[PDB]
C-alpha cells in the first residue's frame, strides 16, 4: 500500500532521496503552507507522490493502472534529475551519491531547505602538540567517519589527524548547537549498532527521533527505509516492483547505515 | 598559482598550490599519493559540485585559499 520508484539506469541515488522526503511528515505539513504551492518542486513532487500512490490503492484498469503510476512518477523524478543534472553533471547511467545530491536539491527552495539546516561547530584539540579550534557551520548534512564507539547525537565524536603535527586518533567533535525540525547525517561506516531508539535524543526540550534511514546495500545500492506510525517499517527497493516492502523491525546491518533521518516529534 | 585546501571527512586539511588554468587531475593524484588512498576509490567537491580531473580552477572559478572536499567514493545505483 506504499507505492514506489522503478529502478532507471542508476537513479538508486535519486530514489533513496525522493523516497525519504514523500514520507516526512514536517516536509508534507510545510509543504501544504506554502505561498504558490504549485510552483514548488516539492509540491509537484508529493503531489504526484500521492496520485500515484492513491492508484495503487485503487488497484488492489490494471494495465492502465499501472501504465499511470510509471508515468506519473517517472516524469517527477525526471523533473528533479533534470533540475540537478546541470550541478552534479552527470547522465541517466552515472553512478552518483545522495551524500552529494541530498543538499543541492533542498537548496532549490530555501523554505523546504529552512527545514534541514542545522547550527554546530566542530571541536578539536590535538592531545600531542595542542593545536585546536572551533569552527561554527550551518549545514544540511554532515559526514562521519570512525566514530567513537559511545557516538551519540549528545556527544557526537569521532577520530581524526592533528593537520598540525600529524597526529592520529584524536577526538573532532561535533557541538550541536540549534536543530532543525529535520536532521540528518551521512556515516562512511555506518553506525557502532542498530537500534535505533539509543539514537533518540533531547535537545533544549524537543525529542528527536530518527524516523528514515538509507542503507547502502552492499556498496553498491541504495535502498530507503521509513519508519511506520503503528512501529513497524517500510523497505523501498527499486529493484522490487512498484509496492515496497513491509517488515516489523528494521534489518539493516549496522554497518550500512548510510545516511540517518532524524525527526522533531511531539 | 595558488593555494588549494584539500579537506578530508576526518577533519585533515592538506594545502596544495597550483596555476589557475592547470587541470585538477595532478592535484587529485598528488593527494592520493599523500594519504595513501587510491584514486579510483575518492571523489572529489567544490562548492558542493564534483569536480573531474579534467576541470581546472580557472573553469571552476576556484579563489586562491579555496577548499576542496574529498571523500570515500560511496556512489550507485550499479545496473
Ligand atoms: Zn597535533
Amino acid at each position: 500500500l506504499c507505492v514506489q520508484w522503478k529502478n532507471a539506469y542508476a537513479l538508486c541515488w535519486l530514489d533513496c532521496i525522493l523516497s525519504a522526503l514523500v514520507h516526512s511528515e514536517e516536509l508534507k505539513n510545510t509543504v501544504t503552507g506554502l505561498c504558490s504551492k504549485e510552483e514548488s518542486i516539492f509540491w509537484r513532487l508529493l503531489t504526484k507522490y500521492n496520485q500515484a500512490n492513491t492508484l495503487l490503492y485503487t488497484s488492489q484498469l490494471t494495465s492502465e493502472i499501472f501504465a499511470e503510476i510509471e508515468t506519473c512518477l517517472n516524469e517527477v523524478r525526471d523533473e528533479i534529475f533534470i533540475s540537478l543534472q546541470p550541478q552534479l553533471r552527470c547522465t541517466l547511467g552515472d553512478m552518483e551519491s545522495p551524500v552529494f545530491a541530498f543538499p543541492l536539491l533542498l537548496k532549490l527552495e530555501t523554505h523546504i531547505e529552512k527545514l534541514f539546516l542545522y547550527s554546530f561547530s566542530w571541536d578539536f584539540e590535538c592531545s600531542q602538540c595542542g593545536h585546536q579550534y572551533q569552527n561554527r557551520h550551518m549545514k544540511s548534512l554532515v559526514t562521519f567517519t570512525n566514530v567513537i564507539p559511545e557516538w551519540h547525537p549528545l556527544n557526537a565524536a569521532h577520530f581524526g589527524p592533528c593537520n598540525n603535527c600529524n597526529s592520529k586518533s584524536q577526538i573532532r567533535k561535533m557541538v550541536l548547537e540549534k536543530v532543525s525540525p529535520i536532521f540528518m547525517l551521512h556515516f562512511v561506516e555506518g553506525l557502532p549498532q542498530n537500534d535505533l531508539q539509543h539514537y533518540a535524543f533531547h535537545f533544549e526540550g524537543c525529542l528527536y527521533q530518527i524516523t528514515s534511514v538509507i542503507q547502502y546495500r552492499a556498496n553498491n545500492h541504495f535502498i530507503t527505509w521509513i519508519l511506520d506510525a503503528d512501529g513497524s517499517w517500510l523497505e523501498c527497493d527499486d529493484l522490487k516492483g512498484p509496492c515496497s516492502e513491509r517488515h516489523k523491525k528494521f534489518e539493516v546491518p549496522a554497518s550500512e547505515i548510510h545516511i540517518v533521518i532524524w525527526e522533531r516529534k511531539i | 598559482h595558488i593555494n588549494l585546501k584539500v579537506a578530508g571527512q576526518d577533519g585533515s586539511v592538506v594545502q596544495f598550490k597550483i596555476k589557475r588554468h592547470t587541470p585538477l587531475s595532478k592535484l587529485m593524484k598528488a593527494y592520493s599519493e599523500r594519504q595513501g588512498l587510491s584514486m579510483r576509490q575518492i571523489r572529489f567537491r567544490f562548492d558542493g559540485q564534483p569536480i573531474n580531473e579534467t576541470d581546472t580552477p580557472a573553469q571552476l572559478e576556484m579563489e586562491d585559499e579555496d577548499t576542496i572536499d574529498v571523500f570515500q567514493q560511496q556512489t550507485g545505483a550499479v545496473y
